[PDB]
């Protein structure tokens, strides 16, 4: 259970198009999590099953992907978003995270 | 309703230690406790699951033999025991639980370890 | 293709058979199992049982399911072709009436793992009854118990066990009218030998720590006010001769009253109890009154002060004697 | 509560309010414990046993008065 | 029947044999009226507030005598 | 799911055996999207309600049930209806006995806050959600 | 094979029937019996009766079920197949 | 617990005689009770099972006719009576009580005969 | 049905492995049990159903073997460790023992 990202870092402005191209081993789900981590503080969950949010989240924010792909959109970046992001496989036992990527 | 966790602790390779997790809120029987590895440099790794009704477990196949899932319904605590510290293993822990999956939304506040 | 999954597990290409215990020809079945508690209670005193609501979760190894399509390891399944696989023949030794739950579905899980492992967990209701020695019932703690076992197989064929490690679970916020649910519990081994032959048991032990806060104030302080009552016989002008005596008879039919209203839901045993001698000793001191004004209605001036005199003071000071002495001896 | 009738040919003479107090109220502690008799008791033709205890009791305290 | 008590504290001083005929059988009736109050109830552990006013209504028809 | 309650009589509150009989439908939606079909054009068209048992069904149950039944009175009271594109209106008939554990406190003046529970047994959350 | 034994037992090939009694047209079947009491109790007075729970052992011989395929003396079976072979018709009379 | 028996004796060929088995800790009507002949030279030997209650019994193919299988509820005692003793019979006896199968784990103290 | 073992005495020197194979008639089970009597007192179990132990007897003691082949085998011997030995087969009606060592 093999989870593969793009890249550690992407550069852009803010108020832009971005987006994070997960990827899983085999067709687990579309049991998809992501998880923003700002430093100093934990990890927040973002989006759940791929397309749901959180109770008090950020609205801005969207998911999508199936299959084989799964991908965080984001097309509004405001100031408070230069943090850390993370994609997830929730679809068996073993919670295998992806590679990882701070803004 | 958010978890709790005691002080930071520091240790020597080749030890062992337990970490609590305070729960205020509810009985932490109810709901699973995880746990998750975060070693700076790399990043969030988890590491197993427990009922504290039950302590039924699933350890990792990494971490095959490497914590010690107990509970303490006395005051709602969960307690989690490593062994054998090596370089490896200085990092972030995390007593989280989540409801509606696998992944995770409510949290304590971390703790990090250095072996 | 999920269709041709179940083919190769059951049905017609298969060749599974239902009817055969697992490692046959061999070795028997230990099964791992606990119980998963919703709504235990309802004790009741003259039928001699509760209704409990429990899971019963059990697991064991089925080794002829092997299967190398799909990489899944843990992996459910319908919850109603469980009549199609195998299935221990548990059931309870003092179930006394128990059902399944239909409700919607049957209510019967069946997880099957990779190797051939199963998940199995079902829904019962039941009202066990058991055995309840009640020489102190407002201070007793009933270990009362379930007791699973095998029928249709022997010990060469099936064995219970219990989990090694939380054999038992309680759901959260199960609280009792006069009972509390203790935490630490018994599971030790039963055995059953019957004439066709060795059978397997196991059972749990529950102890119920009754809570005696109804007896109190519905049962004790009536006992109590109505002992203190009768003192102020011992204390009004002696040419009340007849209002002394509408005092006491009236009062011990009260707590005739109180007796009768004291054994309503009470089942009818033979050996005493420590709720019933307690009416019965505060119905004699009740008892204990007017012939103690009959005993001065034959002397009856400053005589019959005298045998007041052990009445006026002495008398009032002969209750504690005994309330003391009550809560020492059966406590335990 | 048969023994209790017996305090009634014990006490003083001009207890003529009093003496009247005691029997009257005990034979209905008597119907009192004769109808919490028979509660879950069936409703039989024959005569029993239990039953004709309580009756010659519930006699010796009607006998009181 | 709380109320019935308190005509015990108005008649003659005289009535030594009638005054002691109110409050006794009237806690007799607030031990009917309480017997009379638990038919459908449970048997539960902690106090309500539905049987402390027949306790409080049994003390002071208890405090007449 | 997507579900509500249809409640016909709620009530018969008891005091000592802690419960209520309630009578209720109980709607509940879903999507099954692989029955589709173009043959005929009518989007909401009512089965036969004794097929339903032919159809994947979920696994609901109470908690505090404490004895429940069908009825199958004249007819498998068990409405069936299916959209055009696969979308399941489901509608069944059930009666309760739920018990409430209920906090008496102040018995003559209480706010009562009894409840049923729905709930899933043979399968986790990652294969239904309520 | 075991599955092979119970289709020489019972099914299609045995050509078995579990409607006709054992020993037909010729001698009838005696029943050594006798009961295995689990809750003995619960005597009613007004009902007039006890609630009481049972194992009932019988025994008797279904002579054309003979087999020298498995050596086994004792053997136990599917505890649902018995609809599948003959049964006494025993009931209570004051059940 | 742990079973119990009397005195051992010592009979002539072609005698009866009667082996007791006392039992301490329960009611011996509610487990089995096995017999097993330790002939000297060679090794032990089972004979028979009874339940007390009901005094049904398995006697063996060997000992078809060789042993008689009584109880005393009144004391909790098992008896196992011989018959036709010959000098193939001098033999130690055991009373045993095997719980989870056909195996022995209880016993009582040993009792050796001689022809 | 005869258990039928191969050696009536095994000595030999303190801390050994030694295996005692005892064959049974037919496929019967892994129904197998081993017997060790000490002489002056009882029998005692050691082995039942080929792999598992009675209550209060601290290691060196594991079964093993299946079909028309069983195994007792103790790896460390001790002082103690010499006394009589005896395979059995308890899936049948006879309960029949071993030869003994
Ligand atoms: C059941 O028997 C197997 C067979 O060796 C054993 O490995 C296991 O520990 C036993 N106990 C269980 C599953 O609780
Ligand atoms: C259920 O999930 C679907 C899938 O996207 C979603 O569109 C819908 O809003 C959800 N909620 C319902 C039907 O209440
Ligand atoms: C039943 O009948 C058979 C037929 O001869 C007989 O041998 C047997 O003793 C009878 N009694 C039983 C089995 O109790």
């Amino acid at each position: 259970i093999v989870m593969t990202q793009s890249h550690k870092f992407m550069s852009t402005s803010v108020g832009d198009r971005v987006s994070i191209t997960c990827k899983a081993s085999q067709d687990v789900s579309t049991a998809v999590a992501w998880y923003q981590q700002k430093p100093g503080q934990s990890p927040k969950l973002l989006i759940y099953w791929a397309s749901t949010r959180h109770t008090g989240v950020p609205g801005r924010f969207t998911g999508s992907g199936s299959g084989t792909d799964y991908t965080l959109t984001i097309s509004s970046v405001q100031a408070e978003d230069l943090s850390l992001y993370y994609c997830q496989q929730h679809y068996s036992t073993p919670r295998t995270f992806g590679g990882g990527t701070k803004l | 309703v958010q978890l709790q966790q005691s002080g930071a602790e520091l240790m020597k390779p080749g030890a062992a230690v337990k970490i609590s997790c305070k729960a205020t809120g509810h009985t932490i029987s109810r709901y699973w406790i995880d746990w998750l590895k975060q070693r700076p440099g790399h990043g969030l790794e988890w590491i197993g699951e427990i009922l504290p009704g039950s302590g039924s477990t699933n350890y990792n196949e990494k971490f095959k033999g490497k914590a010690t899932f107990t509970a303490e319904k006395s005051s709602n605590t969960a307690y989690m025991q490593l062994s054998s510290l090596t370089s490896e293993d200085s990092a972030v822990y995390y007593c989280a639980m989540g409801v509606r999956g696998n992944y995770f939304d409510y949290w304590g506040q971390g703790t990090t370890l250095t072996v | 293709s999920p269709s041709d999954f179940l083919d190769k597990l059951m049905g017609r290409t298969s060749g599974y058979d239902a009817r055969i215990r697992p490692n046959f020809k061999g070795p028997p079945v230990n099964v791992s199992c606990n119980i998963f508690i919703n709504s235990f209670g309802s004790i009741a005193e003259t039928t001699m049982d509760y209704r409990v609501n429990i899971f019963l979760r059990q697991q064991w190894n089925d080794p002829r399911l092997a299967y190398n399509e799909y990489p899944d390891d843990s992996l459910d399944l319908d919850p109603s072709m469980l009549d199609s696989i195998w299935k221990p023949d548990l059931f309870f030794a003092n179930e006394k009436g128990a059902h399944f739950h239909e409700i919607t579905t049957d209510n019967k899980l069946l997880r099957i793992s990779r190797n051939g492992n199963v998940l199995y967990s079902i829904r019962i209701t039941l009202t066990l009854a058991c055995p309840m020695d009640l020489k102190n019932f407002p201070m007793d703690v009933q270990t009362c118990i379930m007791q699973l076992e095998s029928f249709g197989y022997t010990m060469n064929d099936l064995i219970f066990e219990w989990q090694e490690q939380g054999a038992v679970q309680v759901a959260d916020g199960l609280t009792l009218p006069q009972f509390i649910l203790k935490e630490e519990k018994d599971l030790r081994y039963c055995t059953k030998h019957y004439n066709t032959g060795k059978f397997t048991c196991i059972e749990a032990r529950f102890h119920l720590e009754r809570q005696m806060g109804y007896y109190l104030i519905q049962m004790y302080i009536p006992s109590l006010l109505i002992v203190i009552l009768s003192w102020i016989s011992f204390w009004i002008n002696m040419d009340a001769a007849p209002a002394r005596v509408g005092l006491g008879i009236t009062t011990v039919l009260t707590m005739t009253t109180q007796s009768s209203g004291s054994r309503a839901s009470l089942p009818k045993v033979s050996y005493v109890k420590a709720i019933d001698i307690w009416m019965a000793v505060c119905l004699l001191f009740v008892f204990s009154a007017l012939l103690e004004y009959a005993a001065v209605n034959f002397v009856s001036i400053q005589r019959a002060k005298k045998i007041d005199k052990i009445s006026r003071i002495g008398f009032p000071m002969a209750f504690l004697i005994f309330n003391m002495f009550y809560w020492i001896i059966y406590k335990i």
